[PDB]
């Protein structure tokens, strides 16, 4: 979650909850080695 | 030389109202009232 794409999803969550009444975020799994974790698989939080 | 984009844009207010990016500073809706004040000011200035 070093990548800032995770922190964008946190800002959307709290903002749109107050305004629109809903906000969303997703957890996905992809292949990266720019912030590697075990078995060369990482879990990223992506904004919605 | 970069492996990532060297340009990281800041956004003061940010969001997607339909998945077309909309953003603003703070001067967006000050346009309406300010010109209204100036209009009243220049009505009576011509009378004086």
């Amino acid at each position: 979650m070093r990548h800032n794409t995770a922190k964008i999803a946190v800002n959307i969550a709290v903002r749109e909850q107050i305004e629109a009444g809903v906000g969303a975020w997703r957890l996905v799994t992809d292949y990266e080695d720019q912030s590697p974790t075990s078995n060369n698989q990482v879990i990223r939080r992506e904004p919605i | 030389a970069g492996e990532h984009i060297p340009i990281v844009p800041v956004f003061g207010e940010w969001g997607f109202v339909e998945d077309k990016e909309v953003y603003e500073g703070v001067v967006r809706l000050t346009k309406d009232g300010q010109r209204l004040r100036n209009m009243i000011m220049s009505f009576n200035a011509d009378i004086v």
